[PDB]
DNA sequence: ATCAATATCCACCTGCAGATTCTACCAAAAGTGTATTTGGAAACTGCTCCATCAAAAGGCATGTTCAGCTGGTTCAGCTGAACATGCCTTTTGATGGAGCAGTTTCCAAATACACTTTGGTAGAATCTGCAGGTGGATATTGAT
DNA sequence: ATCAATATCCACCTGCAGATTCTACCAAAGTGTATTTGGAAACTGCTCCATCAAAAGGCATGTTCAGCTGAACCAGCTGAACATGCCTTTTGATGGAGCAGTTTCCAAATACACTTTGGTAGAATCTGCAGGTGGATATTGAT
């Protein structure tokens, strides 16, 4: 499914990041990095979910997990 | 049955928005950002105040711990103006 | 017979809720006791920072000709203010975007 | 026929996306990815829609910031083209790898 | 004329006991021991803090061995989390009976 | 009955009563369960054991019978997971790991 | 009494010391403009830590900066230091 | 002859030697004077436990060494082996110390 | 640098659907009044350990030579930007129902206090690595 | 391809500063008893979540070539290496500043009972926004 994060999507992200020219190897590198990030956040969000004895991951689980990773997010309940 | 009763700072943020910009309103998502903001600074200051009291072997958090916590947490001018507003509020409260 | 109830916030000259903040202080396990002036001081500081951010963000919202502040304006205001940017340096505003910025060397000529 | 010189449309794109705030990854691929990853940690999970939205906000903001740093590293090596080695330098200095 | 003195606690004795278990031949300098005391206090406060936040998020006023276990999963990497959960679960089941 | 320490009941070297007291007096929650200090004591003992294992090795590699902070450093930094756990921590008098970027070596 | 006025002490951080720090850091060659940058950076670092340590000292109503004040300051600046108490 | 090492040989020798040891690399007294000057600019008539000064010096030197490793990586990135102020600045900017 | 010639962007309108503000109930909560308790400020003052000074002990500052590192220059291979089109994935929008979440209920398990040992700490009294000094062996570097 | 000239390496000693062991108080842990209570556990509403099928609409694909990167070459010059001259830091006592140990009395905290406001949810507004246009601004190529 990681291939679902397409070259144009990654290209737009890079453009918002101010990047003008992009080597072709960037897209796979970027996919790896995004996957590591998601694994890190999701592992904690899910830990929070199991702790609350739920089967549904809630927004707060993600927000708390993000806050632990030093990636605090405003606007989803915390 | 009834859903829960949720508290938030929305009404107070709104009051402040009206004081500062009577003409201007605010989107609900913006209001969510501002809520998240108040809760976050809240928890940072209170946490710093908590540690301050524990280091000093004290069980009460007073406006002094809050003040020191503000000096530790806010950059520069923001720290100065917050300490000023804080002392001002406490004084007005005391006399009244 | 009791007198007419005056909120602590009104006694302090504040818009933010002193009573609530005191409750939250007591129930957050920060310490055994909370002094009477502590929630007044903290509520005042929260109000101040909220005001600062709303000041700058309102400027942002109407300079781009809106009467409603949206998250974009909060981002523009926080990031264009060195001290707010510092205070919220490890915080992401959802739907805030970034500041317009192109490295000079990337320009033509 | 008309043709923009390579780089012109790129700069135009930078301006366009730095001016906007919409999420830049398509929703569904992203969600399918989130669900795969999660199921490697805990099974028969469901997700609130806001939960997925928050994960995507976080991911995009992170990736945008990482691209800014990466681009600074490229500029540093006197190029204007970002490469895997740039992303890695940024990540190693950030203390991520 | 009347005299004064006081008492400070630390983990030294327990660290030393563990050192004798894993390395019967080996000793430790006082500075190293200071490093180890810092370590125990540091991990202590991190776990207890994570457990505090956890209990607060879930509207619970008691911190149990379950909160501790989750906090340990949140804070420790991988195999350390696995082996720590083992040692902890083991200690608790032993204690209970 | 004859007093039995909680550490002994749980089979731990770390002090369970002490950990309990520190939990109660640290304001982490209104109440602390009877099982929380046992679990936490055990986890602390475990991480201590892991780190003293690796540092005892570093120490005997340096032909020393006594662990010094340098050995603690070497043990933390040569170990991916301890390095990650203490990634934002400084070991005083620990130094750094021998490492010279290849490109700097003579041709 | 009082001691003599402390001025310009950042200059007591000599070129050879900065060079040794860089050597532990694995640095082989060093531009001449490094020594001033490093001094600058060092001073920012110190200003930042000492400010917090002193705030803790003042809060405790003491006149002496203790090792714990420094350790708490470091811990909040995200620079946790092991080996000096706490 | 008289003997002379080529530029870089003693430098590499020094790297091996200082990466092998743990001693503080700034002299004690200068560092103390700096600490007292800065502190005195925040609050007057302060005293210091010597542990406090040592703790600041351990923290500072560890910070500076780590920053030099990152700086070196930025030099190597730009195909150089000489660290320059621009390298320190790139390192601090990515670290989010400056922005 | 100019002109054309395009191509894309960005104000400027418009009407109205949806998001915000507005209204009016109503439990929960903040406030009030009175009664007690109590954490910690203030005052003394013992006893660590800090500031201070000057004789030791030992690097730093300084200038000169030149190796080799950096940065400028040139240039072609080839990589990555631009672009045009239809297929295939994403989006959109109803549904049934899974499972959060709302309510309520009792017991295992929490706190609190008294009473009595007992493990932990603080020196005191030993014990013993290893720091620091040396010297000889081996390794490495740079000039012929 | 060899030698010097240095540097590092690597045991070996020996004494004492620092680590371990030893005892003796007491500060806290454990035991016992009595009292409150937090939060599973169980029983259902009702939110929204997963699914699915027919919309749109963005991306995959393949080809042309602009210009970016990386290589190769070279000179200017900067920073390393080193020998010299002596000033600065380290080291060791020691009075006394000021932490830290104690005691105690209030200003300031909690405890408990009783009685306006923030949240909520339709109604009533109003403002962006979606959509469309054309003028504004920008880029490209030929003189
Ligand atoms: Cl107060
Ligand atoms: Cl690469
Ligand atoms: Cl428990
Ligand atoms: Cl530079
Ligand atoms: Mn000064
Ligand atoms: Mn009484
Ligand atoms: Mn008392
Ligand atoms: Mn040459
Ligand atoms: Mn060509
Ligand atoms: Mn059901
Ligand atoms: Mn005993
Ligand atoms: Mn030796
Ligand atoms: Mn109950
Ligand atoms: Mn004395
Ligand atoms: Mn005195
Ligand atoms: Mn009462
Ligand atoms: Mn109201
Ligand atoms: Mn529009
Ligand atoms: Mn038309």
């Amino acid at each position: 499914n990681i291939q679902g994060i397409t070259k144009p999507a990654i290209r737009r992200l890079a453009r918002r990041g101010g990047v003008k020219r992009i080597s072709g190897l960037i897209y796979e590198e970027t996919r790896g990095v995004l996957k590591v990030f998601l694994e890190n956040v999701i592992r904690d969000a899910v830990t929070y979910t199991e702790h609350a004895k739920r089967k549904t991951v809630t927004a707060m689980d993600v927000v708390y997990a993000l806050k632990r990773q030093g990636r605090t997010l405003y606007g989803f309940g915390g | 049955r009834k859903r829960s009763r949720k508290e938030s700072y929305s009404i107070y943020v709104y009051k402040v928005l009206k004081q500062v910009h009577p003409d201007t309103g605010i989107s609900s998502k913006a209001m969510g950002i501002m809520n998240s903001f108040v809760n976050d600074i809240f928890e940072r200051i209170a946490g710093e105040a908590s540690r301050l009291a524990h280091y000093n072997k004290r069980s009460t958090i007073t406006s002094r711990e809050i003040q020191t916590a503000v000096r530790l947490l806010l950059p520069g001018e923001l720290a100065k103006h917050a300490v000023s507003e804080g002392t001002k509020a406490v004084t007005k409260y005391t006399s009244a | 017979a009791r007198a007419k109830a005056k909120t602590r916030s009104s006694r302090a000259g504040l818009q933010f809720p002193v009573g609530r903040v005191h409750r939250l202080l007591r129930k957050g396990n920060y310490s055994e006791r909370v002094g009477a002036g502590a929630p007044v001081y903290l509520a005042a500081v929260l109000e101040y920072l909220t005001a600062e951010i709303l000041e700058l963000a309102g400027n942002a919202a109407r300079d781009n000709k809106k009467t409603r502040i949206i998250p974009r304006h909060l981002q523009l205001a926080i990031r264009n203010d060195e001290e707010l940017n510092k205070l919220l340096g490890r915080v992401t505003i959802a739907q805030g975007g970034v500041l317009p910025n192109i490295q000079a060397v990337l320009l033509p000529k | 026929p008309h043709r923009y010189r390579p780089g012109t449309v790129a700069l135009r794109e930078i301006r366009r996306y730095q001016k906007s705030t919409e999420l830049l990854i398509r929703k569904l691929p992203f969600q399918r990815l989130v669900r795969e990853i999660a199921q490697d940690f805990k099974t028969d999970l469901r997700f609130q829609s806001s939960a997925v939205m928050a994960l995507q906000e976080a991911c995009e903001a992170y990736l945008v910031g990482l691209f800014e740093d990466t681009n600074l590293c490229a500029i540093h090596a006197k190029r204007v083209t970002i490469m895997p080695k740039d992303i890695q330098l940024a990540r190693r200095i950030r203390g991520e790898r």
